[PDB]
């Protein structure tokens, strides 16, 4: 619940009017979370179109259909403008309610990343210091219960093609395969002992393999995050 | 004799636990965190109920 | 079989109440539970600030001369304005609003109009410098669940600003069903609903609402 | 006389009795040790009017936490082609039988060495279920595949979708078995089975099903621009379906992988393993609790 | 977490004080049938059986809760040991 | 079925022939030779284990049969395959803690 | 623009399945509406099981019997689906007997019949009894709701009588279909259609019914407040 939507229909345009905006949005134009500069603004459609008063507010439309938990929005709470999705704002709400003090709440969290496991051990950690053990507890429960609820229906599965096999892959051996001929040469006219060429042919695939992880991860990150 | 065993034992026994905390502890014992004490909760069911945050 | 079930209400004023209905058979609490929520978020009804003209305002993302905020931030404080309807019949007013001159605009300084009463007088709408100057119109209408601004696109002229239709005046429910046991029955069902509204209707009177739908919709499963 | 209402005449229980635990299965008695009764005992014993008898309990109980159907009795005394070792007179041995049903606490494993204990078991209501109202039967945790990495477990449930909608069965061997692309022809062809019924009886695509493929188009599991149904199909030969929470009726904000999975229950039963102690019999020496 | 269980914390120079305090005054209530309480007939702990509620039977519960309320005295030589038993005999009679 | 049928979790069939009796308790078969044979089942029977061992009859009477077809499906046994568990339908996703 | 009563439309398929469409319905109410008579109809609906079963010379569960091919244990599974309707809204519980010999498939359609109790699945094979064999039994059908397994109800008409695992249920299958439809000018409007397959012993229609009426019953109980 706490990660955007990144889209690539908008792809950077520039506008002048914001109405111009949410009228290339109507026409199939521009994604509604895509990163555009509306008279150099660098905001999305979104943060335009959809201006919450309130968390209830923001929250009542998630569940109308009108946005989704992961849309960058525009809300405002605790008097402040915040650009930032329901999600984030039902997480901050959270931690706000478990804890019963909002402004200690505020202080605690980390609005502008998705939560994983390292911000959440800070969160349980600074909120013992500042709140006590009995309302990190609490705390505690309350993110059990909105975790393991989220996951059952967000959408998580497993299926062989999650396992997205990556096209650079097959560049980094056709690479590696030329690389270990040059090699080959090189020990057929005594230019490297065996201990070299054994060594040499192990540099190389230690590296193929870690360009591999990096392709497979950048894969993942710009095109299935 | 369990076929002996009335129904208001059960609530004698929910009057019993009130308050009260059981140790539970898994082998191997590394460090001190592998005991800890709970208040029981009575299920039916014959396996021992653990709460998630405590299984690290 | 099992007994009928004890109602259980706590209320704190016209804000915000809590529900209990215990004991239920296996399975009733989500049953009961989940179409009340979407019944209570979608089809009680409400009033809602449709539509906004301002003296010298062109479009939404303006700025105001001598007044603090922008539209936006008018515009923000308006949804939040809680009118109640005391006639059956009303079905939609136009609320008006003339001053200048350094002063902070309540929801009191609105022209008050016949069974037309507003929760929240003191809320905040704007703030006025010297020389400030606020001359709006607001249409207020009746109706039910979310209606963005565009989707209804109302405009009595050229310069009205269709604003996003907050008609629900239940702000969030949420409910919880936990084991409970009536003797050695061992799987039943505990409801413990918890309701927020704006005030216009109560918590309590909106789930009376909630129910009678329910229960009227079960009544179109008679004549084929 | 409830005591031993299942006892045979010569005290042995009878077959087709129902035993629970504290049943006498074999009455028994012994002779009691020479004991000089205490000063309360003989008190009480005059209070009463009666003699101590000479003969005390010592009867084979059902334990705590077993019990069933008792189905055989077996009987050998002495003075019967029988002989037992010096000084006993009679074994008697009673065979009961139990009919052990899935409980909570029982363990389940595939053949990829995915493994789990039952935590939980839900009326059918509450399970996740197909458009057409078909509930699963278990449901598996994503997050045990990816440090596993065990993905035979995936395939086989891929297979075992296929197999599901044709009515058929599959050998693929080891290192010589079903490829993706086999394995996607045949999702294809039981598409068409899952969906084509739908679409004679005289059905189209759900809202939800609207829902979740737009969700789809995000995630980039579906080509934008087909239809429903041709979207609903490249789900399908991913081995994923539209998937309906049983407690509100709303789908899963993505498609699921489903499929037939072989799934076995091992011989680690809490029916065998659960006990308890409040004080019972210690140690000779050492006077500490047995084992 | 027990109720108030941060300040009870504050309350003491070494958490195993708390506990040796919490686990006296518990025994102290049992020995005297709960007559010696501290708490007013409202701050009783309750516990919910099915004929109504009852006085919470659990005297650690309670001490905790007196502890809360600071009108318990702790300390290390307070008082002889069998002066503070027969002024607790006479003022608050055991069971027979 | 090779599982099977070295464990000795089934009965086959010796030579052709066809199947005279069939019983929860035993199967008697006609041999090509013309004799009779009776092949007892073994029914619920205790494993070291305590796992029940019982055969159950796959035939019927009058089936013809030829060398080495199953008459009798022992424990974990499906007409003849190993049948060592079931066959659920599954879904992979979280659910609520549980 | 306040929607008002939608048209309610019912097809039948024998005793065994129905559709029943209602439309149009505000948007949202297909859910709201279907989940919860799905929830009821596959849990509460009351209906007939076997809830146990005398075999002559058969003294429990784990047995053969000279002469038929099934064991017990699967006898008594196949008991477990017989459907047997009763037509007397008053008649609790029935003994259906059977008797039978020689070489044959013993089918449900061999018990004797009996006033105002109809089998639903007379083809449904019980037992091969081969020549010699011989089966008498008597068979206890029970109303009842939900699923009762055996050692919860211990129902035994004699001393050797096996209990059997109750599921009364008379549904085997429900799903809903929630499709768009529009009236006038309203768009996004839902079209409801709740699919429901049962045994014949209770018809879909009637579990709709006593669903429906199950739910509305359960709304009664916010009548009554109470202060915490
Ligand atoms: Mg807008
Ligand atoms: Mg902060
Ligand atoms: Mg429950």
């Amino acid at each position: 619940i706490t990660q955007v939507r990144k889209e690539k229909k908008g792809a950077g345009l520039e506008f002048a009017t914001p109405e111009e905006a949410l009228a290339a949005h109507e026409r199939g134009e521009v994604a509604l979370n895509a990163p555009i500069k509306v008279a150099g603004r660098e905001t999305s459609v979104g943060r335009l179109k959809y201006v919450f008063a309130n968390p209830d507010e923001a929250l009542l439309a998630v569940a109308h259909g009108i946005v989704d938990l992961q849309d960058v929005v525009t809300v405002r709470y605790m008097g402040k403008r915040l650009e930032t999705s329901p999600g984030r704002i039902l997480f901050a709400r959270i931690v706000a309610e478990a804890v019963e003090d909002e402004k200690v709440a505020w202080e605690l969290i980390q609005l502008d990343v998705p939560q994983e496991k390292n911000s959440l051990k800070d969160l349980v950690y600074q909120a013992f210091l500042r709140l006590g053990m009995e309302k990190t507890a609490r705390l505690l429960d309350a993110l059990k219960y909105y975790g393991f609820t989220f996951s059952t229906t967000s959408g998580i599965t497993i299926g062989i093609d999650d396992a997205v096999i990556p096209e650079e892959k097959k560049q980094y051996l056709e690479e590696a395969d030329r690389k270990l001929l040059q090699i080959e040469q090189a020990y057929e006219m005594g230019f490297l002992t065996d201990r070299e060429r054994y060594d040499q042919i192990l540099q190389l695939w230690t590296e193929t393999t870690e360009k591999v992880t990096q392709a497979v991860f950048k894969n993942f990150e710009e095109n299935y995050p | 004799r369990q076929r002996d065993i009335k129904d208001e034992v059960w609530d004698a026994l929910e009057e019993v636990i009130h308050g009260k905390v059981v140790l539970l502890n898994r082998a191997p014992t590394l460090h001190r965190l592998g005991i800890q004490a709970f208040q029981p909760v009575l299920v039916e069911g014959q396996s021992i109920q653990l709460h998630p945050l405590v299984c690290e | 079989k099992l007994k009928a079930p004890v109602f259980t209400v706590r209320t704190q004023g016209r804000e915000y109440g809590e529900f209990v209905l215990e004991p239920l058979e296996r399975g009733f609490g989500v049953t009961l539970g989940n179409p009340l929520r979407r019944i209570l978020l979608s089809s009680i009804p409400g009033t809602a600030v449709t539509s906004v003209y301002i003296e010298d305002v062109l479009h939404e993302f303006s700025t105001i001369p001598g007044v603090k905020e922008d539209v936006v931030e008018i515009i923000l404080n308006l949804k939040e304005l809680v009118v109640r309807f005391l006639n059956p019949s009303l079905q939609t007013v136009t609320l008006l609003l003339k001053a200048e001159g350094p002063k902070e605009v309540k929801a009191r300084d609105f022209l008050p109009v016949a069974d037309v009463e507003i929760m929240n007088p003191d809320l905040h709408i704007a703030t006025l410098e010297e020389g400030g100057r606020l001359n709006m119109e607001v249409r207020v209408d009746r109706g039910v669940g979310y209606v963005p601004a565009e989707k209804h696109g109302i405009k009595d002229r050229i310069n009205a600003i269709p604003v996003d239709a907050v008609f629900s005046p239940v702000r969030r429910v949420a409910f919880q069903v936990e084991d409970t046991r009536l003797g050695q029955r061992t799987d039943l069902d505990k409801l413990t609903l918890r309701i927020w509204t704006d005030g216009s209707v109560t918590p309590l009177e909106a789930l009376n609402q909630a129910v009678e739908i329910l229960r009227e919709h079960l009544t179109y499963f008679s004549n084929p | 006389e409830a005591a031993l209402r299942d006892l045979d005449e010569e005290g042995v229980v009878r077959i087709g009795a129902e035993v629970k635990p504290g049943d006498i299965l074999v009455g028994r008695t012994s002779f009691k040790g020479e004991s000089e009764p205490t000063p309360e005992e003989r008190l009480l014993r005059s209070i009463f009017g009666e003699k101590a008898r000479d003969v005390k309990d010592t009867s084979l109980r059902v334990p705590p936490g077993e019990g069933g159907i008792v189905v055989r009795t077996v009987r050998l005394r002495r003075g019967d082609g029988v002989e037992l070792k010096p000084g006993v007179r009679e074994v008697v041995r009673v065979y009961v039988a139990q009919k052990r049903k899935l409980q909570v606490g029982d363990k389940l494993a595939n053949r990829h060495g995915n493994k789990g204990v039952v935590a939980k078991i839900l009326p059918v209501e509450d399970m996740p279920h197909l458009p057409d109202g078909t509930p699963v039967d278990v449901i598996l945790n994503p997050l045990g595949v990816p440090s596993r990495m065990n993905l035979g477990q995936i395939l086989e449930t891929h297979l075992g979708l296929a197999g599901y909608f044709l009515g058929q069965r599959y050998i693929s061997p080891i290192f010589d078995g079903a490829k993706e692309p086999e394995i996607k022809e045949l999702l294809a062809q039981a598409f068409e089975v899952y969906f084509g019924k739908r679409k004679g009886e005289g059905f189209g695509v759900d809202k939800r099903e609207v829902e979740v493929l737009r969700r789809a188009e995000k995630l980039g599991l579906v080509t934008p621009g087909k239809t429903p149904e041709e979207q609903l199909k490249e789900l399908f030969l991913q081995g994923k379906v539209v998937l309906y929470d049983g407690r509100t009726g709303e789908p899963i904000e993505g498609p699921i992988v489903v499929g037939q999975m072989f799934i076995m229950k091992l011989y680690h039963m809490v029916e065998d393993k659960m006990h308890a102690r409040s004080t019972g019999p210690y140690s000779l020496i050492t006077q500490q609790p047995l084992g | 977490a027990e109720p108030g269980i941060d300040k009870l914390f504050g309350m003491v120079d070494s958490k195993y004080r708390l506990t040796v305090v919490v686990a006296k005054r518990a025994q102290q209530l049992l020995r005297h049938g709960f007559k010696n309480t501290v708490l007013e007939p409202e701050e009783r702990p309750k516990m919910q059986t099915l004929e109504g509620l009852f006085d919470d039977p659990n005297a650690v519960t309670w001490a905790m809760k007196e502890l809360l309320t600071g009108r318990l005295v702790f300390g290390e030589n307070l008082v002889p040991e069998d002066r503070l038993q027969k002024e607790m005999e006479r003022l608050y009679p055991v069971e027979r | 079925e090779r599982v099977v049928r070295d464990s000795l979790a089934a009965l086959y069939a010796e030579e052709d022939g066809e199947v005279a009796k069939v019983d929860g308790n035993r199967i008697v078969v006609r041999y090509e030779d013309g004799r009779l044979v009776e092949y007892p089942l073994r029914r619920f029977y205790r494993s070291n284990q305590g796992t029940a061992l019982d055969q159950r009859p796959r035939v019927v009477v009058g089936q013809r049969v030829r060398k080495g077809d199953l008459l009798a499906d022992g424990p974990a046994s499906e007409n003849g395959f190993l049948a060592l568990g079931q066959n659920v339908l599954v879904a992979i996703m979280p659910f609520d803690g549980y």
